[PDB]
Protein backbone atom coordinates (compact mmCIF):
# COMPACT_ATOMS: atom_id res chain seq x y z
CA UNK A 1 0.00 0.00 0.00
CA UNK A 2 1.31 3.67 -0.80
CA UNK A 3 1.22 6.54 2.00
CA UNK A 4 -2.16 7.84 0.25
CA UNK A 5 -3.66 4.36 1.75
CA UNK A 6 -2.50 5.71 5.75
CA UNK A 7 -3.32 8.97 5.02
CA UNK A 8 -6.64 7.97 4.06
CA UNK A 9 -7.73 6.01 6.66
CA UNK A 10 -6.12 7.62 9.23
CA UNK A 11 -7.66 11.07 8.46
CA UNK B 1 -26.24 9.12 5.23
CA UNK B 2 -25.76 10.42 1.56
CA UNK B 3 -28.57 8.40 0.13
CA UNK B 4 -31.48 9.45 2.49
CA UNK B 5 -30.50 13.18 2.64
CA UNK B 6 -32.34 16.04 1.91
CA UNK B 7 -31.42 17.81 -1.22
CA UNK B 8 -30.50 20.75 1.58
CA UNK B 9 -28.66 18.64 3.65
CA UNK B 10 -26.83 17.45 0.91
CA UNK B 11 -25.60 20.95 -0.24
CA UNK B 12 -24.93 22.02 3.74
CA UNK B 13 -22.72 18.67 4.19
CA UNK B 14 -20.66 19.42 0.82
CA UNK B 15 -20.75 23.12 1.82
CA UNK B 16 -18.49 22.86 5.64
CA UNK B 17 -16.58 19.99 4.40
CA UNK B 18 -14.55 22.70 2.06
CA UNK B 19 -11.26 22.83 2.22
CA UNK B 20 -9.39 26.36 3.03
CA UNK B 21 -8.32 28.76 -0.08
CA UNK B 22 -4.44 28.59 0.96
CA UNK B 23 -1.58 30.74 0.31
CA UNK B 24 1.60 30.15 -1.30
CA UNK B 25 4.94 30.28 -0.57
CA UNK B 26 5.41 33.07 -2.79
CA UNK B 27 8.70 36.04 -2.78
CA UNK B 28 12.51 36.35 -9.56
CA UNK B 29 10.48 33.58 -11.59
CA UNK B 30 12.09 31.26 -13.04
CA UNK B 31 10.59 27.95 -14.63
CA UNK B 32 12.23 26.06 -11.66
CA UNK B 33 10.69 28.43 -8.96
CA UNK B 34 7.26 28.32 -10.42
CA UNK B 35 6.94 24.77 -10.58
CA UNK B 36 8.23 24.80 -7.33
CA UNK B 37 5.70 27.29 -6.02
CA UNK B 38 3.12 25.40 -7.99
CA UNK B 39 3.80 21.77 -6.52
CA UNK B 40 4.31 22.71 -2.81
CA UNK B 41 1.15 24.39 -3.03
CA UNK B 42 -0.45 21.57 -4.56
CA UNK B 43 1.22 19.20 -2.19
CA UNK B 44 -0.18 21.11 0.93
CA UNK B 45 -3.90 21.48 -0.85
CA UNK B 46 -3.72 17.52 -1.55
CA UNK B 47 -3.37 17.03 2.37
CA UNK B 48 -6.73 18.82 2.55
CA UNK B 49 -8.32 17.15 -0.02
CA UNK B 50 -7.23 13.85 1.70
CA UNK B 51 -9.37 15.36 4.87
CA UNK B 52 -12.15 16.99 2.54
CA UNK B 53 -12.39 13.79 0.50
CA UNK B 54 -13.33 12.30 4.16
CA UNK B 55 -16.30 14.37 4.67
CA UNK B 56 -17.90 13.91 1.40
CA UNK B 57 -21.03 12.01 2.06
CA UNK B 58 -20.59 8.81 -0.14
CA UNK B 59 -16.82 8.46 -0.40
CA UNK B 60 -17.22 7.51 3.41
CA UNK B 61 -18.97 4.49 2.69
CA UNK B 62 -16.67 3.11 0.23
CA UNK B 63 -14.15 0.77 0.86
CA UNK B 64 -10.24 2.24 1.05
CA UNK B 65 -9.19 1.25 -1.93
CA UNK B 66 -11.64 2.45 -3.70
CA UNK B 67 -11.58 5.77 -1.99
CA UNK B 68 -7.94 5.75 -3.17
CA UNK B 69 -8.10 4.85 -6.49
CA UNK B 70 -11.17 7.42 -6.95
CA UNK B 71 -8.62 9.88 -5.63
CA UNK B 72 -5.63 8.92 -7.72
CA UNK B 73 -7.60 9.55 -10.53
CA UNK B 74 -8.87 12.93 -9.68
CA UNK B 75 -6.88 14.57 -7.64
CA UNK B 76 -5.98 17.14 -10.37
CA UNK B 77 -9.52 17.69 -11.85
CA UNK B 78 -10.16 18.84 -8.41
CA UNK B 79 -7.31 21.02 -8.27
CA UNK B 80 -8.22 22.56 -11.02
CA UNK B 81 -12.40 23.10 -10.26
CA UNK B 82 -11.10 24.35 -7.08
CA UNK B 83 -8.32 26.86 -9.20
CA UNK B 84 -11.16 28.06 -11.61
CA UNK B 85 -13.93 28.98 -8.95
CA UNK B 86 -11.21 31.21 -6.93
CA UNK B 87 -10.77 32.47 -10.49
CA UNK B 88 -14.09 33.90 -11.40
CA UNK B 89 -13.48 37.01 -10.06
CA UNK B 90 -10.23 37.73 -11.87
CA UNK B 91 -10.56 37.50 -15.64
CA UNK B 92 -7.65 36.77 -17.60
CA UNK B 93 -5.78 36.05 -14.20
CA UNK B 94 -5.28 32.76 -12.38
CA UNK B 95 -5.24 32.62 -8.71
CA UNK B 96 -3.69 30.06 -7.44
CA UNK B 97 -3.60 31.19 -4.24
CA UNK B 98 -4.78 34.63 -2.84
CA UNK B 99 -0.89 35.85 -2.73
CA UNK B 100 -0.28 34.32 -6.32
CA UNK B 101 -2.39 35.50 -8.84
CA UNK B 102 -0.85 34.66 -12.29
CA UNK B 103 -1.26 35.67 -15.41
CA UNK B 104 -1.34 34.47 -18.97
CA UNK B 105 2.61 36.56 -19.82
CA UNK B 106 3.42 34.68 -16.44
CA UNK B 107 2.58 31.23 -18.03
CA UNK B 108 5.16 31.26 -20.45
CA UNK B 109 7.77 31.08 -17.77
CA UNK B 110 7.10 27.71 -18.03
CA UNK B 111 7.47 25.19 -21.04
CA UNK B 112 4.38 24.03 -22.03
CA UNK B 113 2.55 25.41 -19.47
CA UNK B 114 0.78 28.58 -20.94
CA UNK B 115 -1.56 26.32 -23.67
CA UNK B 116 -2.89 24.58 -20.44
CA UNK B 117 -3.38 28.30 -18.45
CA UNK B 118 -5.58 29.03 -21.62
CA UNK B 119 -7.39 26.11 -21.29
CA UNK B 120 -8.29 26.90 -17.05
CA UNK B 121 -9.04 30.34 -18.07
CA UNK B 122 -11.12 29.85 -20.80
CA UNK B 123 -12.55 27.23 -18.01
CA UNK B 124 -13.02 30.07 -15.51
CA UNK B 125 -14.89 32.17 -18.27
CA UNK B 126 -17.41 29.53 -18.74
CA UNK B 127 -18.23 29.57 -15.28
CA UNK B 128 -18.46 33.36 -15.06
CA UNK B 129 -20.64 33.66 -17.79
CA UNK B 130 -22.57 31.26 -16.60
CA UNK B 131 -22.78 32.96 -13.13
CA UNK B 132 -21.94 29.40 -11.39
CA UNK B 133 -23.39 28.87 -7.49
CA UNK B 134 -20.68 28.06 -4.94
CA UNK B 135 -23.86 25.27 -4.25
CA UNK B 136 -22.86 24.28 -7.49
CA UNK B 137 -19.64 24.23 -7.46
CA UNK B 138 -19.44 22.17 -4.54
CA UNK B 139 -21.77 19.35 -6.03
CA UNK B 140 -19.37 19.15 -9.07
CA UNK B 141 -16.67 18.87 -7.81
CA UNK B 142 -17.87 16.09 -5.44
CA UNK B 143 -19.28 14.55 -8.57
CA UNK B 144 -15.88 14.35 -10.68
CA UNK B 145 -14.48 12.84 -7.39
CA UNK B 146 -17.06 10.19 -7.37
CA UNK B 147 -17.00 9.97 -11.34
CA UNK B 148 -13.93 10.06 -12.85
CA UNK B 149 -12.75 6.83 -11.43
CA UNK B 150 -15.45 4.68 -10.91
CA UNK B 151 -15.46 2.79 -14.63
CA UNK B 152 -11.50 2.32 -13.95
CA UNK B 153 -19.85 1.02 -8.05
CA UNK B 154 -24.06 0.64 -7.55
CA UNK B 155 -23.57 2.28 -4.36
CA UNK B 156 -21.27 5.37 -5.85
CA UNK B 157 -23.66 5.85 -9.22
CA UNK B 158 -26.38 5.83 -6.54
CA UNK B 159 -24.88 9.13 -4.97
CA UNK B 160 -24.20 10.46 -7.83
CA UNK B 161 -27.65 10.41 -8.39
CA UNK B 162 -28.12 12.25 -4.99
CA UNK B 163 -26.18 14.35 -6.27
CA UNK B 164 -27.91 15.52 -9.55
CA UNK B 165 -31.36 15.44 -7.79
CA UNK B 166 -29.15 18.42 -5.69
CA UNK B 167 -28.22 20.63 -8.79
CA UNK B 168 -31.60 20.51 -10.39
CA UNK B 169 -33.09 21.41 -6.95
CA UNK B 170 -31.31 24.72 -6.44
CA UNK B 171 -31.77 25.82 -10.18
CA UNK B 172 -35.62 24.71 -9.50
CA UNK B 173 -35.47 26.92 -5.91
CA UNK B 174 -33.73 29.97 -8.23
CA UNK B 175 -36.57 29.81 -10.41
CA UNK B 176 -35.66 28.49 -13.51
CA UNK B 177 -38.09 26.48 -15.39
CA UNK B 178 -37.74 22.42 -16.20
CA UNK B 179 -36.22 23.32 -19.45
CA UNK B 180 -34.21 25.65 -18.15
CA UNK B 181 -32.74 23.30 -15.79
CA UNK B 182 -31.70 20.00 -17.94
CA UNK B 183 -29.88 22.18 -20.20
CA UNK B 184 -28.26 23.93 -17.44
CA UNK B 185 -27.57 20.42 -15.63
CA UNK B 186 -26.41 19.41 -19.59
CA UNK B 187 -24.25 22.46 -19.70
CA UNK B 188 -22.07 22.25 -16.15
CA UNK B 189 -21.83 18.48 -16.66
CA UNK B 190 -20.27 18.80 -20.20
CA UNK B 191 -17.56 20.80 -18.82
CA UNK B 192 -16.37 18.13 -16.95
CA UNK B 193 -15.19 16.78 -19.86
CA UNK B 194 -12.95 19.38 -20.44
CA UNK B 195 -11.60 19.31 -17.36
CA UNK B 196 -10.75 15.92 -17.36
CA UNK B 197 -9.08 16.62 -21.08
CA UNK B 198 -7.21 19.71 -18.91
CA UNK B 199 -6.44 17.13 -15.94
CA UNK B 200 -4.47 14.81 -18.90
CA UNK B 201 -2.42 17.39 -19.93
CA UNK B 202 -1.58 19.17 -16.40
CA UNK B 203 -0.65 15.51 -16.02
CA UNK B 204 1.65 14.86 -18.84
CA UNK B 205 3.27 18.46 -18.53
CA UNK B 206 3.93 17.66 -14.86
CA UNK B 207 5.29 14.12 -15.48
CA UNK B 208 7.51 16.01 -18.05
CA UNK B 209 8.61 18.48 -15.43
CA UNK B 210 9.65 15.31 -13.59
CA UNK B 211 11.68 13.68 -16.84
CA UNK B 212 13.44 16.83 -16.66
CA UNK B 213 14.33 16.91 -13.60
CA UNK B 214 13.05 20.67 -13.62
CA UNK B 215 11.51 20.30 -9.75
CA UNK B 216 11.75 17.71 -7.14
CA UNK B 217 8.34 15.90 -6.18
CA UNK B 218 7.26 15.14 -2.38
CA UNK B 219 6.35 11.66 -2.03
CA UNK B 220 2.63 12.49 -2.12
CA UNK B 221 2.96 14.51 -5.28
CA UNK B 222 4.76 11.49 -6.73
CA UNK B 223 2.34 8.66 -5.54
CA UNK B 224 -0.89 10.93 -7.59
CA UNK B 225 1.44 11.33 -10.38
CA UNK B 226 2.40 7.20 -10.72
CA UNK B 227 -1.00 6.16 -10.29
CA UNK B 228 -2.14 7.54 -13.90
CA UNK B 229 1.18 5.83 -15.06
CA UNK C 1 -32.91 24.25 -34.97
CA UNK C 2 -36.25 25.04 -35.87
CA UNK C 3 -36.96 20.93 -36.48
CA UNK C 4 -38.56 19.14 -33.63
CA UNK C 5 -37.44 16.94 -31.05
CA UNK C 6 -38.75 13.77 -33.47
CA UNK C 7 -37.05 14.96 -36.20
CA UNK C 8 -33.76 16.03 -34.77
CA UNK C 9 -33.95 12.19 -33.91
CA UNK C 10 -34.35 11.70 -37.53
CA UNK C 11 -31.94 13.49 -39.17
CA UNK C 12 -29.03 12.27 -36.98
CA UNK C 13 -30.63 8.41 -37.31
CA UNK C 14 -30.80 9.18 -40.92
CA UNK C 15 -26.94 10.61 -41.03
CA UNK C 16 -25.42 7.45 -38.97
CA UNK C 17 -22.01 6.29 -41.16
CA UNK C 18 -21.70 3.02 -41.98
CA UNK C 19 -20.38 0.23 -39.98
CA UNK C 20 -16.52 -1.00 -42.02
CA UNK C 21 -15.08 -3.54 -42.30
CA UNK C 22 -11.65 -4.72 -41.86
CA UNK C 23 -9.66 -7.75 -43.42
CA UNK C 24 -11.14 -11.47 -43.34
CA UNK C 25 -7.54 -12.99 -43.43
CA UNK C 26 -1.79 -14.70 -33.76
CA UNK C 27 -1.85 -10.85 -33.86
CA UNK C 28 1.93 -8.87 -34.11
CA UNK C 29 1.64 -5.64 -32.72
CA UNK C 30 2.79 -4.16 -35.93
CA UNK C 31 -0.04 -5.86 -37.85
CA UNK C 32 -3.02 -4.86 -35.22
CA UNK C 33 -2.16 -1.75 -35.76
CA UNK C 34 -1.97 -1.42 -39.31
CA UNK C 35 -5.53 -3.60 -39.25
CA UNK C 36 -6.76 -0.56 -36.54
CA UNK C 37 -5.22 2.27 -38.01
CA UNK C 38 -6.61 1.38 -41.98
CA UNK C 39 -10.07 1.01 -40.25
CA UNK C 40 -9.57 4.60 -38.35
CA UNK C 41 -8.50 6.08 -41.54
CA UNK C 42 -11.72 5.15 -43.53
CA UNK C 43 -13.89 5.59 -41.04
CA UNK C 44 -13.06 9.30 -40.55
CA UNK C 45 -13.95 10.20 -44.01
CA UNK C 46 -17.06 9.24 -43.24
CA UNK C 47 -16.68 10.95 -40.20
CA UNK C 48 -16.23 14.03 -41.92
CA UNK C 49 -19.53 13.58 -44.10
CA UNK C 50 -21.74 12.50 -40.98
CA UNK C 51 -20.17 16.02 -38.96
CA UNK C 52 -22.30 18.15 -42.40
CA UNK C 53 -25.01 16.23 -41.23
CA UNK C 54 -24.95 17.18 -37.35
CA UNK C 55 -27.78 20.09 -37.49
CA UNK C 56 -25.90 23.58 -37.06
CA UNK C 57 -22.28 22.34 -37.52
CA UNK C 58 -21.83 23.48 -41.04
CA UNK C 59 -23.54 27.08 -40.08
CA UNK C 60 -19.71 27.48 -38.23
CA UNK C 61 -16.75 28.82 -40.31
CA UNK C 62 -14.40 26.20 -41.82
CA UNK C 63 -11.54 27.00 -39.07
CA UNK C 64 -14.33 25.94 -36.28
CA UNK C 65 -15.29 22.93 -38.16
CA UNK C 66 -11.97 22.12 -38.43
CA UNK C 67 -11.13 22.63 -34.92
CA UNK C 68 -13.96 20.81 -32.93
CA UNK C 69 -13.10 17.43 -35.60
CA UNK C 70 -9.71 17.35 -34.70
CA UNK C 71 -10.74 17.69 -31.20
CA UNK C 72 -13.07 14.99 -31.51
CA UNK C 73 -11.61 12.33 -34.60
CA UNK C 74 -10.90 9.94 -31.38
CA UNK C 75 -14.09 10.20 -28.82
CA UNK C 76 -16.33 9.93 -31.78
CA UNK C 77 -14.62 6.63 -33.05
CA UNK C 78 -14.37 5.36 -29.23
CA UNK C 79 -17.37 5.68 -28.62
CA UNK C 80 -18.91 4.19 -31.87
CA UNK C 81 -16.88 1.35 -31.36
CA UNK C 82 -18.26 0.78 -27.97
CA UNK C 83 -22.17 1.50 -28.79
CA UNK C 84 -21.05 -1.85 -31.79
CA UNK C 85 -19.47 -3.40 -28.79
CA UNK C 86 -22.44 -2.99 -26.29
CA UNK C 87 -24.14 -6.95 -27.15
CA UNK C 88 -20.65 -8.64 -27.42
CA UNK C 89 -19.33 -8.35 -23.54
CA UNK C 90 -15.79 -9.25 -23.10
CA UNK C 91 -15.42 -8.05 -26.72
CA UNK C 92 -14.74 -5.19 -28.87
CA UNK C 93 -16.56 -5.04 -32.38
CA UNK C 94 -13.94 -2.66 -34.33
CA UNK C 95 -15.63 -3.96 -37.49
CA UNK C 96 -17.68 -7.41 -37.82
CA UNK C 97 -14.98 -9.28 -39.42
CA UNK C 98 -12.44 -7.81 -36.25
CA UNK C 99 -14.16 -9.00 -33.13
CA UNK C 100 -11.32 -8.62 -30.13
CA UNK C 101 -11.44 -9.27 -26.86
CA UNK C 102 -9.07 -8.38 -23.95
CA UNK C 103 -6.38 -10.75 -24.56
CA UNK C 104 -5.52 -9.63 -27.60
CA UNK C 105 -5.20 -5.70 -26.71
CA UNK C 106 -1.71 -7.24 -25.17
CA UNK C 107 0.03 -7.89 -28.88
CA UNK C 108 0.51 -4.11 -28.74
CA UNK C 109 2.24 -2.58 -25.79
CA UNK C 110 -0.13 -0.09 -24.17
CA UNK C 111 -2.91 -1.41 -25.57
CA UNK C 112 -4.92 -3.56 -23.22
CA UNK C 113 -5.57 -1.06 -20.48
CA UNK C 114 -6.67 0.92 -23.00
CA UNK C 115 -9.18 -2.04 -23.94
CA UNK C 116 -9.95 -2.26 -20.74
CA UNK C 117 -11.22 1.00 -20.63
CA UNK C 118 -13.56 0.37 -23.57
CA UNK C 119 -14.90 -2.77 -22.37
CA UNK C 120 -15.75 -0.89 -19.18
CA UNK C 121 -17.56 1.65 -20.89
CA UNK C 122 -19.55 -0.68 -22.93
CA UNK C 123 -20.49 -2.36 -19.69
CA UNK C 124 -21.71 0.74 -18.68
CA UNK C 125 -24.16 1.26 -21.72
CA UNK C 126 -25.51 -2.26 -21.20
CA UNK C 127 -26.20 -2.23 -17.82
CA UNK C 128 -27.50 1.58 -18.63
CA UNK C 129 -29.61 0.02 -21.70
CA UNK C 130 -28.38 2.74 -23.84
CA UNK C 131 -30.42 3.12 -26.96
CA UNK C 132 -30.04 4.43 -30.32
CA UNK C 133 -31.70 7.61 -30.49
CA UNK C 134 -29.79 8.25 -26.72
CA UNK C 135 -26.48 7.24 -28.43
CA UNK C 136 -26.46 9.49 -31.87
CA UNK C 137 -27.30 12.23 -29.25
CA UNK C 138 -24.63 11.85 -27.43
CA UNK C 139 -22.21 11.27 -30.28
CA UNK C 140 -23.24 14.86 -31.59
CA UNK C 141 -22.57 15.95 -28.26
CA UNK C 142 -19.20 14.94 -28.14
CA UNK C 143 -18.40 17.05 -32.02
CA UNK C 144 -19.72 20.10 -30.90
CA UNK C 145 -19.10 20.27 -27.37
CA UNK C 146 -15.13 18.79 -27.09
CA UNK C 147 -13.14 21.69 -28.84
CA UNK C 148 -15.47 24.79 -27.58
CA UNK C 149 -13.48 25.62 -24.87
CA UNK C 150 -16.46 39.16 -30.21
CA UNK C 151 -17.74 37.67 -32.91
CA UNK C 152 -16.19 34.28 -31.79
CA UNK C 153 -18.70 35.07 -29.56
CA UNK C 154 -21.73 35.24 -31.67
CA UNK C 155 -20.18 31.14 -32.71
CA UNK C 156 -19.99 30.06 -29.15
CA UNK C 157 -23.28 30.99 -28.68
CA UNK C 158 -24.91 29.12 -31.95
CA UNK C 159 -23.02 26.11 -30.46
CA UNK C 160 -24.35 26.12 -27.16
CA UNK C 161 -28.10 26.39 -28.83
CA UNK C 162 -27.54 23.22 -30.35
CA UNK C 163 -25.97 21.41 -27.24
CA UNK C 164 -29.04 22.90 -25.89
CA UNK C 165 -31.66 21.03 -28.86
CA UNK C 166 -29.90 18.15 -28.09
CA UNK C 167 -30.39 18.20 -24.38
CA UNK C 168 -33.82 18.45 -24.96
CA UNK C 169 -33.77 15.72 -27.63
CA UNK C 170 -32.34 13.49 -24.80
CA UNK C 171 -35.06 14.41 -22.36
CA UNK C 172 -37.83 14.03 -24.99
CA UNK C 173 -36.74 10.71 -25.52
CA UNK C 174 -36.83 9.88 -22.23
CA UNK C 175 -39.91 11.87 -21.53
CA UNK C 176 -42.04 9.73 -24.01
CA UNK C 177 -40.36 6.45 -22.82
CA UNK C 178 -41.99 7.34 -19.63
CA UNK C 179 -39.81 8.41 -17.20
CA UNK C 180 -39.98 10.48 -14.40
CA UNK C 181 -38.84 14.08 -13.88
CA UNK C 182 -36.34 12.72 -11.84
CA UNK C 183 -35.57 9.84 -13.64
CA UNK C 184 -35.00 11.94 -16.76
CA UNK C 185 -32.64 14.34 -15.22
CA UNK C 186 -30.40 11.53 -13.42
CA UNK C 187 -30.10 9.28 -16.86
CA UNK C 188 -29.73 12.94 -18.46
CA UNK C 189 -26.24 13.33 -15.95
CA UNK C 190 -25.50 9.33 -16.13
CA UNK C 191 -25.29 9.80 -19.89
CA UNK C 192 -23.38 13.29 -19.85
CA UNK C 193 -21.21 12.07 -17.30
CA UNK C 194 -19.65 9.27 -19.33
CA UNK C 195 -18.25 11.85 -21.66
CA UNK C 196 -15.46 12.31 -19.33
CA UNK C 197 -14.60 9.06 -19.41
CA UNK C 198 -14.68 8.87 -23.23
CA UNK C 199 -12.59 12.36 -23.10
CA UNK C 200 -10.04 10.37 -20.74
CA UNK C 201 -10.06 7.30 -23.42
CA UNK C 202 -9.19 9.46 -26.39
CA UNK C 203 -6.31 11.45 -24.32
CA UNK C 204 -4.84 7.73 -23.65
CA UNK C 205 -5.34 6.18 -27.06
CA UNK C 206 -3.88 10.05 -28.86
CA UNK C 207 -0.50 9.60 -26.48
CA UNK C 208 -0.96 5.81 -27.32
CA UNK C 209 -1.25 6.24 -31.12
CA UNK C 210 1.45 9.18 -31.41
CA UNK C 211 3.99 6.63 -29.23
CA UNK C 212 3.04 4.22 -32.14
CA UNK C 213 4.35 7.01 -34.87
CA UNK C 214 7.43 7.47 -33.02
CA UNK C 215 8.41 3.81 -33.01
CA UNK C 216 7.84 3.38 -36.44
CA UNK C 217 5.53 0.49 -36.38
CA UNK C 218 2.96 1.40 -38.54
CA UNK C 219 2.24 3.86 -41.70
CA UNK C 220 -0.29 6.40 -41.28
CA UNK C 221 -2.16 8.06 -43.47
CA UNK C 222 -1.63 11.57 -44.22
CA UNK C 223 -5.35 12.60 -43.13
CA UNK C 224 -4.80 10.11 -39.89
CA UNK C 225 -1.48 11.89 -39.02
CA UNK C 226 -2.83 15.30 -39.59
CA UNK C 227 -5.22 14.65 -36.62
CA UNK C 228 -2.43 13.01 -34.52
CA UNK C 229 -0.57 16.33 -35.52
CA UNK C 230 -3.53 18.64 -34.27
CA UNK C 231 -2.90 17.38 -30.14
CA UNK D 1 -5.45 25.35 -44.59
CA UNK D 2 -5.51 21.11 -44.29
CA UNK D 3 -6.90 18.00 -45.79
CA UNK D 4 -9.43 18.13 -43.27
CA UNK D 5 -10.07 21.94 -44.01
CA UNK D 6 -10.92 20.74 -48.17
CA UNK D 7 -12.70 17.82 -47.21
CA UNK D 8 -15.10 19.81 -45.00
CA UNK D 9 -15.22 22.89 -47.63
CA UNK D 10 -15.95 20.34 -50.95
C1 LIG E 1 0.38 19.99 -12.35
C2 LIG E 1 0.87 21.43 -12.48
C3 LIG E 1 1.44 21.90 -11.15
C4 LIG E 1 0.32 22.09 -10.12
C5 LIG E 1 -0.78 23.00 -10.68
C6 LIG E 1 -1.81 23.37 -9.67
C7 LIG E 1 -1.43 23.65 -8.36
C8 LIG E 1 -2.38 24.02 -7.41
C9 LIG E 1 -3.72 24.13 -7.76
O1 LIG E 1 -4.64 24.49 -6.82
C10 LIG E 1 -4.15 23.88 -9.06
C11 LIG E 1 -3.24 23.50 -10.04
C12 LIG E 1 -3.73 23.23 -11.45
C13 LIG E 1 -2.56 23.25 -12.44
C14 LIG E 1 -1.40 22.39 -11.93
C15 LIG E 1 -0.25 22.34 -12.93
C16 LIG E 1 -0.54 21.91 -14.36
C17 LIG E 1 0.83 21.49 -14.88
C18 LIG E 1 1.79 21.52 -13.69
O2 LIG E 1 2.72 20.44 -13.75
C1 LIG F 1 -5.92 4.95 -31.91
C2 LIG F 1 -5.85 3.45 -31.70
C3 LIG F 1 -5.96 2.77 -33.04
C4 LIG F 1 -7.34 2.91 -33.64
C5 LIG F 1 -8.42 2.48 -32.66
C6 LIG F 1 -9.79 2.55 -33.23
C7 LIG F 1 -10.00 2.31 -34.56
C8 LIG F 1 -11.27 2.36 -35.06
C9 LIG F 1 -12.35 2.65 -34.25
O1 LIG F 1 -13.57 2.71 -34.75
C10 LIG F 1 -12.20 2.90 -32.91
C11 LIG F 1 -10.95 2.85 -32.37
C12 LIG F 1 -10.79 3.12 -30.92
C13 LIG F 1 -9.39 2.84 -30.41
C14 LIG F 1 -8.31 3.25 -31.36
C15 LIG F 1 -6.95 2.94 -30.82
C16 LIG F 1 -6.62 3.42 -29.44
C17 LIG F 1 -5.11 3.44 -29.44
C18 LIG F 1 -4.67 3.13 -30.83
O2 LIG F 1 -3.56 3.95 -31.05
Amino acid sequence: HKLLHKLLQDS
Amino acid sequence: LALSLTADQMVSALLDAEPPILYSEYDPFSEASMMGLLTNLADRELVHMINWAKRVPGFVDLTLHDQVHLLECAWLEILMIGLVWRSMEHPGKLLFAPNLLLDRNQGKCVEGMVEIFDMLLATSSRFRMMNLQGEEFVCLKSIILLNSGVYTKDHIHRVLDKITDTLIHLMAKAGLTLQQQHQRLAQLLLILSHIRHMSNKGMEHLYSMKCKNVVPLSDLLLEMLDAHR
